[PDB]
Parts: structure tokens; sequence; C-alpha cells
């Protein structure tokens, strides 16, 4: 759909 | 004092150094490095290849698992080894030859290169000797396991004699495959098993990233982005549309073709030229999965492309109309891609921020991440301290994340001030930039200006994940996934800065699958560094003894006579020390071995006293005058035997006086300080010494020395009622008699002469070449002396007021100080003419010299004189001297005809024909003259005379014009006033003074003559002797003021050539047999060929290039330094042969230099006799019988204070009358105050502290002469005697000038031409190691053009000093130091005698051009000698390797180009080796010693040099000259040499960037400065080039 998902500022690095 | 030397040898040297010992596997993730190490490892177990197998010969084996490995490895072994080489791979119609043809191939090749099957093959069932083996290496030996062949070659060695097997070694770059890794023990063991060695890998902490690799770590995290299912519309678009392309292509209907099958039989299949656009769909098909749409777009270009170049090879017209369709599908298809491109990336209003909205929104969830994170951790961070990369899988990859990644830098200002974007790729290169096409150059620039700071960002599809040691990134960034071991490592790796941040890739649907997977990764990676923890590394070794332990109980020190305390604790820097003195290569400094003794070795040469201790031996480089290994005394542990064996090693240093008695290595100053006294003594008198604490500008270049005339000339008045010598002057005019040189021409030839009156006897004397304003004069001297005898005093008066008044009035060589020399001294001959007496024996012209003491007054005449005085009759005008005195006071008018039939009535002769003479004098003159009186008689016709007086000139200045306007000179004979002189006599005595300067030096030429052939023992020669007739004198005319298999098998056959086959295909005459000898070689072995020696060429070599003679003494120079230098060379090999090469170059420096040969000339007592002044007669000459009055140079030779203040002025201050000047001698006391007064007068006027002995010397009989022109002298002398007696006999001459000692002990300066090499009873050991070493010296002889009766003196010519092995011969630059004489002198006489027509001072240059050391190199390589060299030392290699690369890409051209400018960079980085080229002079010296024949030396020499002896002379390269008007183009801007005088002499300054740049260079030499703005130029170039 070349739209994919919107993501922001709300995201994480987890650890392994 | 403890400088420091932290174990600066190379883990690659130490590696190469364990694998002998034993055998091993060593691995190295490092891609470069493995293959310099199995060139080491394979040259150490090299010996015996040239051994039959059937005698005990052994071979080598390569293993590689793919053909192109195998194809490298045989590259890299024949540019770095001189063996030979064979390439099996395959099915290259192998397995189907005979046992007899392997055996015969075994014989013709040493080290076989092959895969695994062709072994395998060669070893089970045609059987070769495992145990005729040398050494068996294998490359990525970890793919070798179960039933990997590796493994079976493996299980073979366990069959056979396990007393005999070869040694093997396995390279490798990673220990696992990298897929899955589980019990890594088991793995590591099994790997142990199957090559009989262990696990050998670096852990240096300096430059291997091997420990950093694993002591430290980044923070590990991932995105953790959610993803799902790939789908898109435009996707299931074009997989609809290919659907429809496709249910249409099942029916071209095209005509019959041949029909395709597969390989493996399964179906059959449509042919490549119909498959090709469905392969090519299918991988379009995957890559949009992968890739995108960018690089589709970019993918289908290329695949447009390719069906373009596809179609143009079509030939039929249903599949090129097929074949539009599809190119229009795909067209169809591009033109989707790039509307989506154009119309989604700017769909709103807001360009600043959609711009990157839309690529938020391009990009995939992890790409969007991707960026979002790059965006926030970039928000205001600054640039100084930021850098990351980006890791992918596919190369199209990196330039698609490039495109992506530009479109989002600029979108985004901010993250420009931070973020810089870039794409790196490697096989299957696509158009990358618009510079460096070529992959290898993009990638040289890529890690250049990545490292230098410019970048801090680029995409590679692990490219530089192999260990690039680029600059480590604080970040890294994986894209693609990482299911992969090795490349995970590596990637890590990358991430070595101490709290660093790395991010991992995965998907939430992906991370439940691989959180497990980065488990067994990261335990595995954990337990391969704790298994590879414990091995024996470098570390472990006994090379990390450095921290010398306290240990001095058992060990003592050491004190001489001095009492010096020697520490064994400061015996390693010591010796460390000693070995930085040694000359070196600047390729570092080379530090003594130490191996360590094994305990059977240490019980043979021991026993028991040594059981249950250790013992090591030192082995000093070759280069100190230390050979012989030292071996430790035992104790107990291996630091106090490496204690022992460095201070043994340090006494024995010591003993034999390397080191001074405060046990620090000596230099050069402290060593020259011990040869003073025995060869620069002479020094002492003159106030200097050798030291030279000072130099440049406290000396002072200018000396000034009494000039003193020939011993004939000396007390050479004539007495009276004494014998008296005349020698009669001839003049022979070799012009053509032409009417305008007639009156020149016939005066010339008359009876009538002048003589040379002496008191003492002439010897013969050359013909004189003399060069008048008409045409070349031959001037030369009666043999006879005419003796006569003078009958009294008052003919003695006469002769000498006949000479004075020829010289104050004729030549007027006149000043008011001058005075009659009547006192018997220097310089007293006289001039007398000669008549035709009774008989045929000439007299004494009394009639003459009795009417003409003196010119008569150039008296006029009024009018009324003419008319009552008889006139003159026509006959007293016949050939007299005239003077126009109304017109032309002073000038004297020479009479040539007279013409009684002319009357001043008639009128012109020409152009003027209705004047009449008359009239036309009566119309330009009539004041002070009257009228005419005689109107009826005769005229004259006359010829103007000229007022040179130096006759040294070749060139002319006649004029046609001037022809006619000269003959044209008619005068009235009463109306011109005449002396009654003889005109023929006149005419004579006008060339006196040149003829009488040109004398006064070859009487000194004749004397040097006759002392040097008294030295030499050649007098009583029939040559030379009463017997000796002197040849004419020669003009100087040169002087300006006178797959692809195809060609690795078109290589095979050359491989059997080998690397050593010179091409010899074209001549370098295409640019655009026997020898002839030498002459002076010719006649150094036999005497039949000694040439007399000519007293011309000791005149040549007397007068300096100051002078305008037609000879000049330049050319003499070069042969006789040259031949200076080797003579300083050879005896001081011969005498000092234990010293180093550098210490033996200074010292030949320093007996060479300008210093010492003024020094060692001035004791000679030649210089006073030089001619090397202008010679200006009028005003800086003194006539013979003209002198300064007595008292006055006796107050001048008595008060030097007053003495240097007399001034010209002063000179003419003095009031001579002709009594005082002719009877008296002596001033006047009136005049001698006047003068002694009035020149005091100087210092209370402008005139005080001048330079008035430069102007008034020639008074004196001083001379300043430069200090250069003195050592050019004594060059000069050398030379001439090397050119007319040859070397045999000029050596012993340097005794005579007393520049080498003279042995008393024995008379070895005349045999110092067959001197040996140095020590060489002590190396007749047997040959067959010696031939060992000497892998195929057959070509390398071959190629030489010389075949050695002795292979010693090869083996010490090849052997560089970074070279372990050898033992019994020195080091190269021994023999290099006599080489570099040889050849010079061969070069030198060589064009000295062969080239004639070039200009001297040109000869200079072709002589330094030819010597260059870039020649040589390229001279060595051109011939691949340089396979040869024994060398241990990398960096050197891959500078080697890069210069052979270089001169094989130009096809070993030396015209011109850049290498020439690159002579800056010889001993930015260095670009040519000293020792490649060093090589070269070493072998010549071996030939030359092996034959002790200088001829064949010659042949050997010349057979190397053809070529560019050919090329040279045709057009000369020059540096300076050639510096200064090549930039002048467009940079015509340069600057003034600063001299320095410190270790920099001097510095230039220029401009780059044509003009508006200014770049400046300096220089530790002359020519240095102008070959960096050399370098600086072609660097400015190269932008121009870019």
């Amino acid at each position: 759909i070349d739209r994919y998902e919107q993501v922001s500022k709300d995201f994480e690095f987890i650890k392994i | 004092m403890e400088d420091v030397e932290i174990k600066p040898r190379g883990y690659q040297l130490r590696l190469v150094d364990h694998l002998t010992k034993s055998n091993g596997i060593v691995y190295l993730p490092t891609g470069s490095g493995k293959t310099f190490v199995a060139i080491l490892v394979l040259k150490r177990f090299s010996q015996d290849f040239d051994k039959p197998i059937e005698s005990g010969g052994k071979r080598a084996l390569f293993m590689c698992n793919t053909v192109e490995l195998a194809r490298q490895q045989a590259m890299a072994v024949r540019r770095c080894t001189n063996f030979k080489v064979g390439f099996y791979v395959g099915e290259q119609g192998v397995d189907d030859w005979t046992r007899g043809m392997w055996s015969d191939e075994i014989k013709k090749n040493q080290v076989l290169v092959g895969t695994a099957q062709v072994f395998l093959d060669m070893v089970t069932q045609t059987y070769v000797a495992l145990s005729s083996l040398s050494v068996v290496i294998i490359d990525e030996c970890h793919h070798g396991t179960g039933h990997h062949p590796f493994r079976e070659f493996m299980r073979l060695f366990t069959i056979a004699n396990q007393t005999k097997l070869p040694r093997v070694v396995g390279l490798t770059g990673v220990l696992i495959k990298g897929n899955e890794i589980t019990n890594v023990a088991t793995k590591l063991k099994e790997l142990e098993i199957t090559y009989r060695g262990n696990i050998i890998t670096v852990s240096d902490t300096k430059e291997m990233e091997n420990v950093m690799l694993y002591a430290t770590k980044p923070t590990e995290v991932m995105v953790s982005f959610p993803h799902q299912e790939q789908v898109l519309t435009v996707t299931r678009l074009i997989s609809a549309e290919i659907e429809k392309f496709y249910v249409s292509l099942d029916l071209m209907n095209i005509g019959v073709q041949p029909i395709r099958r597969s390989k493996s039989l399964q179906c059959l299949r449509d042919p490549s030229k119909k498959s090709f656009v469905k392969q090519l769909f299918n991988d379009f098909l995957y890559q949009m999965k992968e890739y995108g749409i960018y690089a589709a777009s970019i993918a289908i270009i290329s695949l447009i492309v390719e069906f373009d170049i596809k179609r143009r090879q079509a030939e039929t017209l249903s599949v090129k109309l097929m074949h539009r369709t599809a190119l229009t599908l795909c067209e169809k298809i591009r033109h989707l891609l790039v509307q989506k491109l154009q119309d989604m990336t700017y769909d709103d209003d807001d360009d600043n921020v959609n711009t990157e909205e839309v690529i938020m929104n391009f990009s995939t969830p992890k790409v969007q991440r991707f960026l979002m994170s790059l965006k926030v951790s970039f928000a205001d961070k600054d640039p100084k301290d930021i850098c990351c990369l980006v890791f992918v899988e596919r190369r199209y990859t990196c330039k698609c994340i490039y495109g992506l990644l530009l479109n989002y830098i600029q979108s985004t200002p901010e993250l420009r001030n931070v973020l810089t974007p870039q794409f790196m790729v490697g096989r299957n290169n696509i158009s990358p930039d618009f510079e460096s096409v070529l992959e290898r150059k993009w990638q040289k620039s890529a890690i250049q200006q990545f490292r230098d700071g410019n970048a801090n960002l680029m995409i590679c599809s692990s490219v530089l994940e192999e260990g690039i040691d680029v600059q480590a990134c604080n970040h890294v960034f994986i894209l693609d996934p990482v299911k992969t071991f090795n490349m995970y490592v590596q990637s890590k790796g990358r991430a070595r800065t101490t709290e660093a941040k790395f991010v991992l890739f995965t998907a939430d649907k992906e991370r439940e699958k691989t959180i497990q997977q980065i488990y067994q990764y990261r335990k595995a990676h954990n337990d391969i560094a704790e298994y590879l923890k414990d091995r024996v590394l470098e570390k472990t070794e006994p090379e990390l003894y450095e921290i010398k332990g306290h240990f001095q109980d058992d060990i003592d020190p050491f004190t001489n006579e001095n009492g010096a305390v020697l520490l064994p604790n400061n015996a390693l820097a010591i010796l460390h020390r000693y070995c930085q003195t040694i000359p070196t290569d600047a390729f570092g400094f080379v530090i003594p071995w130490f191996h360590v003794l094994q305990e059977d070795e240490r019980d043979r040469i021991f026993g028991v006293s040594a059981k249950g201790k250790h013992v090591i031996s030192i082995n000093m480089p070759v280069n100190c005058m230390l050979r012989d290994t030292i071996y430790s005394d035992p104790m107990d542990n291996v630091k106090t035997a490496k204690i022992s064996a460095a201070f043994k090693a340090c006494k024995v240093l010591y003993s034999l006086g390397e080191l001074n008695e405060r046990f620090v290595p000596k230099t050069l100053k402290e060593r020259v300080a011990s040869i003073a006294d025995v060869h620069f003594e002479h020094w002492n008198k003159y106030g200097d010494s050798v030291t030279a604490t000072v130099n440049k500008a406290d000396k002072s270049k200018d000396r000034t020395y009494k000039t003193e005339c020939p011993l004939e000339f000396y007390d050479a008045l004539p007495r009276v009622g004494e014998i008296c010598y005349a020698y009669e002057i001839f003049l022979e005019p070799q012009f053509e008699s032409c009417e305008y040189t007639e009156h020149m021409y016939l005066n010339l030839q008359t009876p009538r002469n002048y003589a040379i009156l002496l008191r003492n006897k002439l010897p013969r004397l050359a013909e004189m070449p003399l060069f008048s304003n008409q045409g070349k004069l031959h001037v030369r001297v009666a043999n006879a002396p005419l003796e006569v005898i003078i009958q009294n005093s008052e003919q003695l008066e006469l002769l000498h007021q006949f000479h004075g008044m020829v010289f104050r009035d004729i030549l007027k060589i006149w000043h008011p100080f001058f005075v009659l020399d009547r006192r018997s001294k220097e310089n007293s001959y006289l001039v007398v003419p000669l008549i035709l007496g009774a008989g045929e024996q000439k007299c004494f012209d009394w009639e003459l010299m009795t009417n003409f003491r003196r010119l008569p007054q150039s008296h006029g005449s009024n009018v009324q004189q003419r008319e009552q005085q008889p006139a003159p009759r026509p006959e007293d005008f016949e050939g007299k001297i005239v003077t126009q005195w109304y017109a032309n006071y002073d000038k004297p008018m020479l009479v040539t005809k007279v013409h009684r039939e002319l009357t001043p009535l008639s009128y012109m002769e020409k152009n003027q024909q209705d004047k009449t003479y008359y009239e036309f004098t009566m119309s330009k003159y009539g004041n002070r003259i009257g009228d005419v009186v005689h109107k009826d008689k005769f005229m004259i016709e006359v010829r103007d005379l000229t007022e040179q007086l130096t006759f040294y000139v070749h060139n002319r200045g006649k004029f046609n014009a001037k022809s006619k306007a000269k003959m044209k000179v008619i005068l009235i004979p009463e109306l011109c006033f005449n002396f009654n002189f003889p005109g023929d006599l006149w005419l004579k005595l006008i060339f006196l003074p040149s003829i009488l300067n040109r004398m006064y030096f070859l009487l000194h030429a004749e004397a040097l003559r006759k002392r040097f052939n008294t030295y030499l023992n050649l007098h009583l020669l029939p040559f030379n002797g009463t017997d000796y007739m002197p040849r004419p004198l020669e003009i100087d005319y040169s002087l300006k003021r006178n797959e692809m298999n195809e060609m690795d098998f078109e290589d095979k056959e050359y491989w059997a050539k080998n690397q050593f086959h010179m091409p010899t295909g074209n001549i370098y005459g295409n640019r655009t047999g026997k020898v002839k000898p030498l002459l002076i070689l010719q006649k150094t072995v036999s005497k039949e060929h000694i040439t007399p020696a000519e007293q011309g060429e000791f005149l040549a070599a007397i007068t300096a290039s100051s002078a305008a003679d037609v000879f000049d003494m330049e050319r003499l120079e070069i042969l006789g330094n040259s031949f200076l230098k080797l003579s300083a060379t050879l005896y001081l090999a011969s005498k000092y042969s234990d010293w180093n090469e550098g210490t033996l170059t200074e010292v030949k420096s320093k007996l060479v230099s300008n210093r010492n040969l003024l020094f060692c000339l001035i004791d000679a007592d030649i210089p006073k006799t030089l001619n090397t002044i202008q010679f200006t007669p009028r005003y800086t000459w003194l006539p013979p019988g003209i002198s300064l009055p007595h008292n006055v140079l006796a107050l001048w030779r008595e008060n030097p204070e007053f003495a240097k203040i007399i001034g010209p002025h002063n000179l003419r201050d003095l009031a001579l009358g002709d009594e005082e000047s002719l009877v008296k001698g002596n001033c006047s006391d009136i005049n001698y105050n006047r003068f002694v007064e009035g020149c005091r007068a100087n210092g209370q006027s402008f005139y005080a502290g001048a330079d008035f002995s430069s102007e008034v010397n020639f008074c004196v009989g001083l001379v300043t002469i430069p200090n250069k022109v003195i050592a050019d002298t004594l060059e000069a002398l050398l030379g001439v005697i090397v050119k007319n007696y040859g070397l045999q006999h000029a050596f012993k001459m340097l005794e005579y000038f007393k520049i080498c000692r003279a042995d008393i002990d024995k008379p070895l300066t005349q045999l110092l031409n067959l001197e040996l090499g140095g020590k060489k009873m002590r190396a007749n050991v047997n040959t067959t190691e010696i031939d060992g070493f000497l892998i195929n010296h057959y070509y390398l002889e071959k190629n030489l053009g010389y075949t050695f009766k002795d292979r010693r003196y090869l083996l010490q010519a090849l052997t560089h000093p970074s070279y372990p092995t050898n033992r019994i011969t020195g080091s190269y630059q021994e023999l290099e130091f006599i080489g570099n004489a040889i050849l010079d002198f061969l070069i030198s006489a060589y064009i000295f005698e062969n080239n004639t027509k070039m200009n001297p001072g040109a000869l200079t240059d072709l002589r330094s051009a030819l010597v260059n050391n870039t020649t040589l190199a390229c001279i060595c390589v051109r011939h691949r000698l340089h396979f040869f060299i024994l060398a241990e030392n990398a960096k050197l290699s891959e500078i080697i390797s890069k210069f052979v690369n270089f001169q094989e890409s130009q096809g070993h051209r030396v015209t011109n180009y850049v290498r020439i400018l690159l002579e800056e960079a010889d001993v930015t980085n260095v670009d040519v080796p000293k020792a490649l080229g060093d090589v070269l002079e070493a072998l010549i010296a071996a030939v030359y010693l092996d034959c002790r024949d200088l001829q064949r030396t010659w042949e050997v020499i010349f057979n190397l040099f053809e070529p560019e002896l050919q090329e040279f002379t045709r057009k000369v390269p020059i540096n300076h000259i050639r510096q200064l008007v090549e930039h002048k183009h467009a940079k015509p801007v340069f600057s003034s040499p600063i001299v320095e005088g410190e270790t920099v002499m001097v510095s230039c300054q220029f401009t780059c960037m044509e003009k508006t740049i200014k770049v400046y260079g300096f220089g530790s030499n002359k020519d240095q400065a102008k070959l960096s703005a050399a370098k600086h130029a072609l660097q400015q170039l190269s932008k121009c080039d870019a």
C-alpha cells in the first residue's frame, strides 16, 4: 500500500 | 638514556617464525596479511627445489577450495617469489595423463597449485611421494570437516611414512562457517585433530582488533518494529501484467530454432536467448519485494539496456517484434515506477515538511523507524563527534539506500549540517558517480575521505565488514537480516567504541524466531573467546620478556680499564641503540633475533653441563660487523638466558671497537676523529680541521695567490756580449685570399717578422690558433733558435726602447705609472723585428729600430707648408702607415695601394660620380686645412685597422654593405701624415699581445707535462722525451661561445619461461651484439696503446672557464671527478672492509670534498700558474718589458696595511715623464711624495673602505680564484692523465697529490685495481647450501648476461639486511658501495670518450641521469632481477610490489612522465625504494669481483644500459632548468633559494592552482626543494586530471 503503519515518538528500544 | 623499543617485530613475522618451528593452524579475521604469511612460509621451506626427486628433491603444494582462489594464489606467488609455479585445477586435461609426465612436470615446476580433486587423484592412484614434499599449505581450512576432501587428504597422512611427512598449515579467516554453531569445543577439537597442529592467533592490543573483539561490548537492543506480510496493489498489478504477458508468450509462432536442453536433462527448457527475459522478470519480481521501487526502476533501466544489446545481437524480425513488445511492457513498468516516485513525494502543499513526511511514508516500517531514530539522534547533536555506518546485504541495496538517504538529507537541512551520505559496492559494478568508475579507486577515495573525517555515513553490502580498519563508529546500522555468525561478529567488532550503542532491526513476528538465535550467537562468541584465551598465542610466547625481571644476583656487570660499569640490564637497550646507528633503508631499524635452542642441540653443543638449563642464540643482522652467532651460557630461566646473551654480545661489540669507553655506540663524528691524523693531515697547516664545526656562511670562497711566470721567461733579459736566442714567429692565414682579405692575407706572408729574444732556450710549442676579423690564423714558433750575439750596450738599449715604443704607440698599452723594466726579473723577454740578412740567415733589422725610437707626433699642416714644402715621392707611401690628421688625429691608417693614375680632379669612383675629389674634400672640409696645392698628383687606397687586442673569438662582425663601404677609402697623400713605418710589420705586431698571452701558459703546460711524465716514469719513452712533436691546439667547438582462462593459458608458456622471461618482443627504439671496448680500458692492460701526453690537453686543463678562451677545462673535470671517486671508493674498501656502508660513504665524500682537493692542491704549488682571468690587455695586463716604478713596488711589498689602501686614482696621480719612464726607472722624489700623501687622503674621502685589490691586483702579481676552480683543476689533471695513460698508470699519481696514503709495507696503490671484497677465506663452506639459497640462479645469470664462477658473490649481492637465514655472507650494501663507483666511472668514461658534440656541462647532467637511483630501479625491475632479493620486511614488500606494478603498467618505459617527479619520494609517502636500485649496483660489483675483468664488466654494464644510453643521449632529461622552464607555461612564479645552514639547506616558494594558491616547500639538499615543488605540481595536475 506504500503507506505501511505510522509510528511516532511512542517507541521503545527494548533490551535483548 | 633508556630509549624504548616496544617489541617492534611484526605479528606477521612472529607468526611465520612460529610456523617454521612446528605445525599449526593460523586464524586471522583481517583479510590482508594471510597472503604475505603464506609467501613467507613458502619461502622458508623453499630450498631443495632444484634437486631432483630421485636424489631427494622436494616440492610444495597449495590447496584452495575454489579455482579463483587458486588463480589469485598463483598470481601472488609469481609476483612475490622466484619459484616456478604450476596451476592444476578441475578437469584441465589432467586426469588423462601418464605417470611419466607427472614426474616430468614435477621436474618442471617447483610449487604446484591446485584444488582437492586433482590432488586426491594425484596421490591415491598416481602416487607421488608425500615424503617428497616440502610444505603443504591450505586456504580456508575451516571448509574441511567430515567427508570434505580436505579431511581425506589429511587422513592420507596416516598411511604413509609418518617420519617423513611434510609441514601442513591451514590459513583461515573464520574458524566456523558462520551458518550455525553448536558444541564449539567438539568442533574445535575435531579441527585440531584434522590438521596436526594447534590454532594460533595474534592478540596484539595496538592495531589488530583481536583483543578488543572480546574485551569490549556496546549496549544491545532491537528496534522491535512491528511488521506484517508485505502487500501492495502495485505489486498485484505488476503480477497481473506479467500473467497477461505470459499467457500470450506461449504463441510466439516464431521460426524453427535449435532445441536447447538442460544440463541435468530433467525437462525441456527454452533457449537462453528466449529465457533471458523470463530470468530477468523473475529477478525483478524478487527485487521489488526486497529492494523497493527506486532500485526496481534502476534495475529495469539496466534490463532495458541489456535488452537493447541483445536486440542488436538479434536478427529475426518476429523475434524483434516480440522483443519490442517486451520492451514496451518494461518501459510501461518503468513509467509507472517513475510516475509513483514523482507523484507521491510532493502530493501536499507544505514542501518543507511534506518532503520529509513522504520519505517517512515511502520507507518500509523498518526504514521508517530507522529514519525517525536517526532524526531524534541528530536533532541537536554536534557534527564533531558523530559517525555511523549502514550494513546491508545486496550490492544494489547500497545505491537504493543512498538515493533514499539523499532524498532524506536534502529534505532536512538541520541534518545536512551534521550528516553526509555515501554508498559503496563491490562486484557487478554499476555507475556510482561521475568519477572513479573502477571499484578499487572508488573504494580508495571512499576510505581516505572517511578516515579524513569529511564524511560520517555510508552504506556497504558487508564490504567493510571484512575487517577494515576504518574509524570505530559509535553506532552501527544493520537494515538487512543478520542471520549469519561471522558477519554478525564482525559487525559487533565495528562497534568497538566504549559505551557505544547498537540496534537490531527485527520485526515483531520475526522477534520470537530470532531472540533464541541471538542467544546462541552470543554464547558461541563467548565460548570461542574463552577457547582461544588459553591457547599459546604470541603474548604467551617468550617474546614478552621486555619486563626485565630482577635476577641480577647470578649475572655480573662488566668494567674496563676506563672503569665504566656495564650493567647487564641495559644490554638490550644499548644493543638496540647500536642497531639504530648502523645504516638502514629507513624501513625501520633491524632488531637482533633471539631464537631459542632445542634441548637436543643444546646437548649437542654443550652436553651434560647445560642439562636442565636454557640457552639462547642472538643473530646479529648482517649489516653490523658481527656476523657469527653468540650462544648464551646456561642457566635456569629463559629471561636470564636472554640477558646473558645480550650482555655477552655487548662485551664482544666493545672488544672489537664499535663502542667507545662509555659503552655507547659511536657516531660518524667520533669515527672520523680516528682518521683525521691518517688521511686529512695536510689540513692542519691551513688553520682548518676535518671536524668542520661550522660550514656554509663562515666559509670564504675566494683566495689570493701570487702568479709566477714560467722558468723560461724568468731572468730572460738578453745580456751584452753573450749569446741570445731569437725565435721567429710565423703567422699562417687559413682563410682564402679574397679581395676583402687581400691586405690581411698578403701582409702576413712577408719574410719580415719579429722574434722573441731570450737568454734561455725555448722548448717546442704547439701551433697557435688565432681568430682575426677576416678569419682564422695559425701561428707557430720557430723550432730552431736563431742564435745571435749583442755587440754593445747601445744596441741593447735600442732594442729595449723599440720594445717599449711598440707597446706605447703602436698598441697603446700604456698607463702613467708604467716604466721600462730594465732589471732582469719575471717576464724579461723582448720582441725584436727580423729582416733578411746575408744569405738565408735572417739578421736584426737595425735600420728600422735606429730611426723609430718613438713615433713622431701626428703633426698637421697648414696650407702654407704644402706650397713651400716639396711634394713627397709616390714610392715613399707604398706599404706604409699614414694618418688622416685633419679628421682623426690618433688613428693610424694603413696604405694598401698607390694610385698614380688618379688625380684630385678625378670624379668619384662610384655612387657619387658627379663629385670630384677636390670638391668633395672642399665641401666636407676646407676649414683648418685651406685648399689643396697639388691638384694633379697621385692618390692612395687605404684600409682601416681593428682596435681589438684579444683574438680568441670565433664569431665575426663583417658585413657586405660594410665590405663595399671599406675599400672606397681614398685619401690625398699630402693631406695625411705618414710615419714611414712598414705596414706588414705593424699588422703583424697588432697580434703580439694574444700570442704572448697564450704562449705564457703554453710554457706552463709544457713544464707541467714534463714533470708529470718524469714522475710516471714514462719520459724515456720514444713518444715522450726529446723526440716529442707537439700537436696543434684543438678548438673545443662544443662550447656555446664557439572467465578469463585464455589469458592464463597463454601465460602458461611464460610460466614455463617463468617470471624471469624478459619479453624482448619490441625494442625500446619503438617508443616513437659485439661491444666496442673502451680505449682507456684497452690501454690499461696493454702498453701498446699508450698515447703521448699532449701539452694542448694540459693547457686546456689549466685555463678555467672564466677566461674567454676557445677551450674550456670543464670537460676533463667530469672524467677526473669520476676517476677520483672510483679510486677513493676502491681505496677505502680495500683499506677498511669491516666498516659499515655509512661511515665508508661519509669518508669517501670527505676525501672528494672541494676543501680537501683545494688543500691538497695548494701544497702542490700548481694553482699559482692558472689561466682564470679574461685577457683584457688595455687595462689589466702588464707587458714584459714594462713595469711599475721600483720604489713604488718596494713600498708596496713592505706595508700590507698601506698596500690595502692604494687606489687606481692614486696610481694615475703619479705623473711620469719620458725621462723617468725610460732612463731613471724609479719615480722622482717629488712625485713619490705627492703620491704617498695623496693616497692617504682616501681615508678622509668617500673612497675609504673600497675594494682596491680587485682593480689593481694585476699591477702586483696577485689574482683571486674561487675555491671551485682549484678542485676543478686537480680533477682535470687527473682526467687527462687517465685519458692518456689509462687507469693502470693514473692510480699511482694520486700518491703525488697525496690524496691516498702510500702504504710503506706494500706498493699496493698500484695493485688496488684487483683487491678483494673483504672476508672470503672464512666462507669456503660447501656450495650446496649456497645453491639452496640461490633458487633458479640460472635464469638470474641469463638475464644479467653473466655466469658466475663463484656463486658466493651473487648471494652476498642478493642479501637484504632484513634476512636472518643467511649466515655466510654479508649484506648487499658492502658490494653496492663498490658498484656505485664502478658503474659511475664506466659510464662517465664511455660518455666522455664517445660523445664529443655534446656540450660540456650537459655531460654532467647526462651522467647524473644515468646514475640516478630511479633509473637503477627501473633497470632492475625491467630485467626482473628483483624476484631474487632475500628480504623479510612487509612494508618494503608492498612498496616494492606497488613500484613493480607501476613500472610494468608503462612497459618499463623511461620516457619522462611521472616517476621522475616521484624522484622526490625516494629515501606523501615513499614510492621508490633504495634497496631495489642498490641491488643492481651490488650485482655489478659482484660481476666485477668474480672475473676481475674490467672489459667483461663493461660488456655486462653496456648490455644492461644500451637502451637508456641510446635514449638519454638523444635528449637528456634535466632537473634544474627543467623545473625552471616547464612551469612558466602558465606558472612563471618562482622564489630565491633561502640558505639555512642547518639540517635543511634550502627553501623555495612557489604557487599552486596555476597562480591563485601559494604553496612553499623546503629542502635538505639543493634539488630536494625543486623535487618537492615538482610533486606539488604533479598533485595539482592530478586535481586537473580529476
